[PDB]
C-alpha cells in the first residue's frame, strides 16, 4: 500500500504541520533572522575561496580542505535561502518530487559540511603526528578525501528521493519532513553523532601530544582555545537540532515543530560561524581578507 | 623506437630511486654546528658520538646531521645560504673566555668575539625562522675563574655578586637579548653537562619541540 | 665482464629444460638482456629479452608462449624456461647484454653460449654472399641487404654489425651505422643508408677470419641475417 | 721600509690608471649607438626538467649540446637528455655539498665540487654500465666554487682560500697553483682555446692567469662587491663578470680596461650566474629576484627575461650550437628555453 | 710582510708591461664578433620549429 499520486497536505495533515496558508509575524521574524544568516553565509564562505584561490601561498592541502569546507557552507547557505521563500504559504505550491529536492539539497549541503569538518580534523592529526621538518607532500590525497567527502553528501542527499522514505510506508514516519522515515533522521543523527566524537578523539589526541612533548621542554592556552571554540560552536550549533530529530523519531507527543525553525536556523548559523573559526588565527590569511 | 623505449623505461627506473632518495633524506635532521676556536665545540661533537665535517648519529629513533663547518675559515657569507633549511644552529660559546683575550688582537674579548659571531648569525636573513640551540660551555672553569677574578672586566656594568648562579645567569640573559626575531626564532640555552650526556639529549628535544610547532604551523593549528 | 651460460645436453624431445646465465663483472642489475640461438650450420636468431627491471618481455614468434624468460637480479643470473621443445630447437643459445641510454652500445658482450640438441610482417635481412675468399691486407667490403627502411625519425640507422671467429662467440663490431664498438680495431667501418647496407675492411689478418653476421633493432623480433663467411 | 714600498707601489697603480685612461677613446655605447637593438626576446620552456628534490647550484652543457649535468644538494648529479626529457645517469655525490658542475668535453668525464675542498671525477664512458668516480683532488683549503676540465687529464679550480689551481688528473697533483687574490674566487671561465682564464674574487677584482707560465698577466679593478660570476666572451678577448653590486660589466683583456656596465636601477639583488650566446650578442644572466634577465651585451638594454621560478636562478648556461639555454634554480626545477 | 710587499710591486711592474690598444678598435673587434657570428646564433634569430630540436 502505496501512494505517490497524493499531494503535500495528504502528510502535511496526517503528522500535524500547518499548511500556514497566510503569513504569521513569528514567519516573518524566523524569515528575516533566516535571510540574513544565509546572506551572511554566502559572503563569508566567498571571501574565504577567493582569497584561498587569490594567494599562491595557500596552495597547500590544509587550505584546499579550507576551502571546500568554505564551499560546502556555501552551498548549505543557498539551501537554506532556497528553502525560505518555500514556506508559509509556499509550501503548498510543492510536490512530491520537488519538496524532495528541497529537502535533499539541504541534507547533502549540512552532510557535505560535517564531512569536511571531520575531514578537516583527520589533516590536522596526520600534519601534527610527523616528525619531518618541510615534507613536501602531494595533492593527489586532499582531492581523494574531497571526491569521498562529496560523493557521500551527495549519496546521502538523494538516498531519501530514491527508495528511503516514507511513500510506502505512511504510518511510520516523521512529523516535521512528513515523508523522511524516522529511520532516515535516525541515521542521519548517528552520522553526526560518530562524526563529533571522532573530531572530539582526534583533537584530544593532538592536544594530548603537543602538551606533553612540548612541556618535555604560551602555547599551550593557543591550542587549547583553538580546540575548545572549534568544538563549542559544533556542539552548541547542532545538539539542538540533533536531539529534536531524536524527540521526533522517538518521542509520542512530543511538540517539537514550534522549536524545528530555529533549531535549523542555528544549524545553518553553523556554517555561518565556520569560515570565521577556521580563519582568524591565520595571521596572513586574515590580512588578505583585508 | 625500441631503443627510446627502452631509454623512457630507463629514465624511470632512475626516477623511481631518485623518489626513494629524497624520501630517505627528508627524514633526516640536519644541524649546523658554530661557535669560536676553544668554545668547546669539539667536545660537543665526541659527546654526539678537512672543509665540512660531518656527524651521523641516531637518537631515539630519529637521524641526526651535524656539519661542522668551523674548518673552512673563509667568508661565511658565500656559503652560509647553503644550510638554509636546517632544523636548527647549535652555537657554542665557552664561559670561561670573559676573563682571556685573543691571541692577535690587544685586549678585544674573546667573548664579545663570540657576541659578535652570535648577532651575525642570530640575525641573519637565512636564519629568520631557523631555531638556535646555545651551548654555554667550560661552565665549572667559569665557575672557578669567577670565584677569584671580577666579571666587570669583560661587561663593563654588572649589578651582582661574583657568585657562579648570578653570573653564568646574566651571561646567558645577555646572549638572549641579542635576538631580535623575539616571536619567531626561540633560542634554547644550555649549560653543558659532560657525564650526564643530557647535551644530546637537550638537542633532541629542542629539535622535537621545533618539528611539533612547524607542525602546528603548516596545519593551521596555531 | 664475462658471461657464462650453463644447461644444454641431449634432451629426447617433448622434454623441458631450463638454461641459466651467471652474470659477473658489471652491473648487470642495468642491462637489458637477450638470448640468442644459432642452428648446427646456419646462422643466428634471437628467441627473448628482458628490459632492465623486468618491465618489459619480449618473444620470437617460433617460441612465444613455449619459452619463459626471468632474470634475478640480486644473484646476477638470467634464465630460460623451455617447453616442449621441438626438434627444430636445435641450436647453440648466446646469452646477450644491452643496455639502453643515450650514446650506448647494445650487445657489446656476448656469452659463450650452450649447445642444445633434441633428440629426433617481420623484416627480413638478406645478404646473399658466403664464402667470399679473400686475403690478409687487402681491403674487403661485406654487403646487407633490409626489406624496411631501417632510418628511424630520430636519426637513428639500427643496423647492427657482428663477427664470429671459428670456435669463437659473437663479437660486436658497429652497434649503429657508421659507429665502431669498444676494443675493436679501427679497420672495421660500415656505411649505409636506407635498405642498403655495407661493411668494410681497409687491411685484414687471420685473426679477423670467420663469418659477419647483421641484426637490425628497429623493430622486434630483431631478425638476424644468413651468414657471411670470408674465405682463408 | 713598508711605506717606501707602498708609495712605490701606489706609483705603478698610478702609471696602470694613466695608461688605461690613455687609451679610452670612445665608450663601447657610442661605437655601438647606430646598432638595431635586439628587441624582446621572448623564450619559453621547451622542456622542464624534474627530478632533483633541493636547490640546483651548477649545470654544464654537454659539447654535443644534447647532454647535459646538474648538481643539487640532494646530494645528486645527474646527467640529462634535453631532447627527450629522459635521465641518462643519476651519480650519487660523496658530499651533499657540491657548488660547481663540469662536463668534459670528450664527454667521458664530469667533475663536481663543494665545501669538502675536494674537486671529485667521474667517468662515464665505463664498461660496467655504471658512473665510477676516477680522482679525488684534494689540494685546496678552502671551498670549491668552480672547475673547467682543459682535457681528459687537466682540470683547473677555483677555491674560497683565495688561489686558483691547475691539476694532473693521472697524477693527482698541482702541476700549478695560481696566488694572488685577496678575496675567495667565485668562478672561473676558460679561454676558447684553453690557453689562458680568468678568475673573480670576493675581493672585487678579476686577474687573467696564464696556464702554462702560472703567472697573472692582467687585473681589472671595478665595483666593490664579491663578483659572483665570470664568463668568457666566445672569441676569448673579452669577458663579463657579475657581482653582488647588482651589476654586470664587460671588461676587455687587449684593452684592459672596463666596457660595458649591465645595470637597472630596478634590480637590487646579486647576480648568481653569467652566460652569453654563441654570437656573444646576447648576455644572459641568473639573479636573485628569482628570474633571470637577457642583456643585450652591445647595448647594455635589458631585453628578455626568463621568469619561470619560484626561487632564485643559481646556474645559467647555453649550448655550444646556441639552440637552447638551461637554468637551475634554488627551486629544484631545471628549464630549457628556447 | 716585507717580501709581500716586493712581490706585489714586482706584481705591478708585470701588469704595466704591457702592450695596451685603444678601447674604439676592440670595441668594433667585439661587434664584428658578434654580427658575423649572428646569423649563426639561434636565440638572437628564430630558427624553424622543422630545425628546432626542442
Ligand atoms: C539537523 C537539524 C535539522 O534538520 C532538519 C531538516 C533537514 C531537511 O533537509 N534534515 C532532515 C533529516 C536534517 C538535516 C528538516 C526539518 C528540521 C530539521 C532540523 C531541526
Amino acid at each position: 500500500q502505496c501512494f505517490y499520486n497524493e499531494s503535500i497536505a495528504f502528510f502535511y495533515n496526517r503528522s500535524g504541520k500547518h499548511l500556514a496558508t497566510e503569513w504569521n509575524t513569528v514567519s516573518k521574524l524566523v524569515m528575516g533572522l533566516g535571510i540574513t544568516v544565509c546572506i551572511f553565509i554566502m559572503l563569508a564562505n566567498l571571501l574565504v575561496m577567493v582569497a584561498i584561490y587569490v594567494n599562491r601561498r595557500f596552495h597547500f592541502p590544509i587550505y584546499y580542505l579550507m576551502a571546500n569546507l568554505a564551499a560546502a557552507d556555501f552551498f548549505a547557505g543557498l539551501a537554506y535561502f532556497y528553502l525560505m521563500f518555500n514556506t508559509g504559504p509556499n509550501t503548498r505550491r510543492l510536490t512530491v518530487s520537488t519538496w524532495l529536492l528541497r529537502q535533499g539539497l539541504i541534507d547533502t549541503s549540512l552532510t557535505a559540511s560535517v564531512a569536511n569538518l571531520l575531514a578537516i580534523a583527520i589533516e590536522r592529526h596526520i600534519t601534527v603526528f610527523r616528525m619531518q621538518l618541510h615534507t613536501r607532500m602531494s595533492n593527489r590525497r586532499v582531492v581523494v578525501v574531497i571526491v569521498v567527502i562529496w560523493t557521500m553528501a551527495i549519496v546521502m542527499g538523494a538516498i531519501p528521493s530514491v527508495g528511503w522514505n516514507c511513500i510506502c510506508d505512511i504510518e511510520n514516519c516523521s512529523n516535521m519532513a512528513p515523508l523522511y522515515s524516522d529511520s532516515y533522521l535516525v541515521f542521519w543523527a548517528i552520522f553526526n553523532l560518530v562524526t563529533f566524537v571522532v573530531m572530539v578523539v582526534l583533537y584530544a589526541h593532538i592536544f594530548g601530544y603537543v602538551r606533553q612533548r612540548t612541556m618535555r621542554m604560551d602555547t599551550m592556552m593557543s591550542l587549547l582555545k583553538t580546540v575548545v571554540i572549534v568544538l563549542g560552536a559544533f556542539i552548541i550549533c547542532w545538539t539542538p537540532g540533533l536531539v529534536l530529530l531524536l524527540l521526533d523519531v522517538c518521542c509520542p507527543q512530543c511538540d517539537v515543530l514550534a522549536y524545528e525553525k530555529f533549531f535549523l536556523l542555528l544549524a545553518e548559523f553553523n556554517s555561518a560561524m565556520n569560515p570565521i573559526i577556521y580563519s582568524y588565527r591565520d595571521k596572513e590569511m586574515s590580512a588578505t581578507f583585508r | 623506437s625500441a631503443e627510446d623505449k627502452a631509454a623512457v623505461e630507463r629514465s624511470k627506473m632512475i626516477d623511481r630511486n631518485l623518489r626513494e632518495d629524497g624520501e630517505k633524506a627528508a627524514r633526516e635532521v640536519k644541524l649546523l654546528l658554530l661557535g669560536a676556536g676553544e668554545s668547546g665545540k669539539s667536545t660537543i661533537v665526541k659527546q654526539m658520538k678537512t672543509g665540512i665535517v660531518e656527524t651521523h648519529f641516531t637518537f631515539k629513533d630519529l637521524h641526526f646531521k651535524m656539519f661542522d663547518v668551523g674548518g673552512q675559515r673563509s667568508e661565511r657569507k658565500k656559503w652560509i645560504h647553503c644550510f638554509e633549511g636546517v632544523t636548527a644552529i647549535i652555537f657554542c660559546v665557552a664561559l670561561s673566555d670573559y676573563d682571556l683575550v685573543l691571541a692577535e688582537d690587544e685586549e678585544m674579548n674573546r667573548m664579545h668575539e663570540s657576541m659578535k659571531l652570535f648577532d651575525s648569525i642570530c640575525n641573519n636573513k637565512w636564519f629568520t625562522d631557523t631555531s638556535i640551540i646555545l651551548f654555554l660551555n667550560k661552565k665549572d672553569l667559569f665557575e672557578e675563574k669567577i670565584k677569584k677574578s671580577p666579571l666587570t672586566i669583560c661587561y663593563p656594568e654588572y649589578a651582582g655578586s661574583n657568585t657562579y648562579e648570578e653570573a653564568a645567569a646574566y651571561i646567558q640573559c645577555q646572549f638572549e637579548d641579542l635576538n631580535k626575531r623575539k616571536d619567531t626564532k626561540e633560542i634554547y640555552t644550555h649549560f653543558t653537562c659532560a657525564t650526564d650526556t643530557k647535551n644530546v639529549q637537550f638537542v633532541f628535544d629542542a629539535v622535537t619541540d621545533v618539528i611539533i610547532k612547524n607542525n602546528l604551523k603548516d596545519c593551521g593549528l596555531f | 665482464v664475462q658471461l657464462v651460460e650453463s644447461g644444454g645436453g641431449l634432451v629426447q624431445p617433448g622434454g623441458s629444460r631450463k638454461l641459466s646465465c651467471s652474470a659477473s663483472g658489471f652491473a648487470f642489475s642495468s642491462f637489458g638482456m637477450h638470448w640468442v640461438r644459432q642452428a648446427p650450420e646456419k646462422g643466428l636468431e634471437w628467441v627473448a629479452y628482458i628490459s632492465s627491471g623486468s618491465g618489459t618481455i619480449y618473444y620470437a614468434d617460433t617460441v612465444k608462449g613455449r619459452f619463459t624468460i626471468s632474470r634475478d637480479d640480486p644473484k646476477n643470473t638470467l634464465f630460460l624456461q623451455m617447453t616442449s621443445l621441438r626438434s627444430e630447437d636445435t641450436a647453440m643459445y648466446y646469452c646477450v647484454r644491452s643496455i639502453y641510454y643515450y650514446g650506448s652500445s647494445p650487445f657489446d658482450f656476448w656469452g659463450q653460449g650452450t649447445t642444445l640438441t633434441v633428440s629426433s610482417s617481420d623484416i627480413v635481412m638478406t645478404q646473399a654472399t658466403s664464402s667470399v675468399p679473400v686475403t690478409p691486407g687487402e681491403s674487403v667490403s661485406i654487403s646487407c641487404r633490409s626489406s624496411k627502411s631501417l632510418l628511424h625519425s630520430n636519426g637513428n640507422t639500427y643496423l647492427y654489425w657482428f663477427l664470429q671467429r671459428p670456435g669463437q662467440s659473437p663479437q660486436l663490431l658497429i652497434y649503429r651505422m657508421s659507429n665502431l664498438a669498444s676494443g675493436v680495431p679501427d679497420r672495421f667501418s660500415g656505411s649505409g643508408s636506407g635498405t642498403a647496407f655495407t661493411l668494410t675492411i681497409s687491411r685484414l689478418e687471420a685473426e679477423d677470419v670467420g663469418v659477419y653476421y647483421c641484426m637490425q633493432h628497429l623493430e622486434y623480433p630483431l631478425t638476424f641475417g644468413a651468414g657471411t663467411k670470408l674465405e682463408l | 721600509e713598508l711605506d717606501q714600498l707602498r708609495q712605490e707601489a701606489e706609483q705603478l697603480k698610478n702609471q696602470i690608471r694613466d695608461a688605461r685612461k690613455a687609451c679610452a677613446d670612445a665608450t663601447l655605447s657610442q661605437i655601438t649607438n647606430n646598432i638595431d637593438p635586439v628587441g624582446r626576446i621572448q623564450m619559453r620552456t621547451r622542456r622542464t626538467l624534474r627530478g632533483h628534490l633541493a636547490k640546483i647550484y651548477a649545470m654544464h652543457w654537454g659539447t654535443d649540446s644534447r647532454l647535459l649535468v646538474s648538481a643539487s644538494q640532494d646530494g645528486k648529479l645527474i646527467i640529462w637528455d634535453s631532447y627527450t626529457t629522459n635521465k641518462v645517469h643519476a651519480i650519487p655525490l660523496r658530499s651533499s655539498w657540491v657548488m660547481t658542475c663540469a662536463y668534459a668535453p670528450s664527454g667521458n668525464y664530469v667533475a663536481c665540487g663543494g665545501l669538502d675542498n675536494i674537486c671529485s671525477i667521474y667517468n662515464l664512458k665505463t664498461r660496467e654500465g655504471n658512473v665510477r668516480v676516477s680522482r679525488e683532488l684534494a689540494g685546496h683549503t678552502g671551498y670549491l666554487s668552480c672547475c673547467r676540465f682543459l682535457d681528459d687529464n687537466q682540470i683547473v679550480t677555483s677555491s674560497g682560500d683565495t688561489t686558483c689551481a691547475l691539476w694532473d688528473i693521472e697524477t693527482g697533483q698541482q702541476t700549478t697553483t695560481f696566488t694572488g687574490h685577496t678575496g675567495d674566487v667565485m668562478s672561473l671561465s676558460l679561454a676558447p682555446d684553453t690557453r689562458l682564464f680568468v678568475s673573480g674574487a670576493c675581493d672585487a677584482s678579476a686577474k687573467l692567469w696564464d696556464v702554462r707560465e702560472g703567472m697573472c698577466r692582467q687585473t681589472f679593478t671595478g665595483h666593490e662587491s664579491d663578483i659572483n660570476a665570470i664568463c668568457f666572451f666566445p672569441n676569448g678577448n673579452a669577458f663579463a663578470t657579475g657581482s653582488d653590486d647588482a651589476t654586470c660589466r664587460l671588461f676587455d683583456l687587449r684593452a684592459d680596461q672596463e666596457l660595458m656596465t649591465y645595470s637597472h636601477d630596478n634590480i637590487i639583488c646579486g647576480i648568481t650566474s653569467v652566460s652569453f650566446s654563441k654570437s656573444g650578442r646576447l648576455l644572459l644572466a641568473g639573479y636573485d629576484d628569482f628570474n633571470c634577465n637577457v642583456w643585450d651585451a652591445l647595448k647594455a638594454d635589458r631585453a628578455g627575461v626568463l621568469a619561470g621560478h619560484d626561487n632564485r636562478v643559481s646556474c645559467l648556461g647555453v649550448t655550444d650550437d646556441g639552440m637552447a639555454v638551461a637554468t637551475g634554480s634554488w627551486d629544484s626545477f631545471l628549464k630549457i628555453w628556447n | 710582510s716585507i717580501a709581500q710587499a716586493r712581490k706585489l710591486v714586482e706584481q705591478l711592474k708585470m701588469e704595466a708591461n704591457i702592450d695596451r690598444i685603444k678601447v674604439s678598435k676592440a670595441a668594433a673587434d667585439l661587434m664584428a664578433y658578434c654580427e658575423a657570428h649572428a646569423k649563426e646564433d639561434p636565440l638572437l634569430t628564430p630558427v624553424p620549429a622543422s630545425e628546432n630540436p626542442f
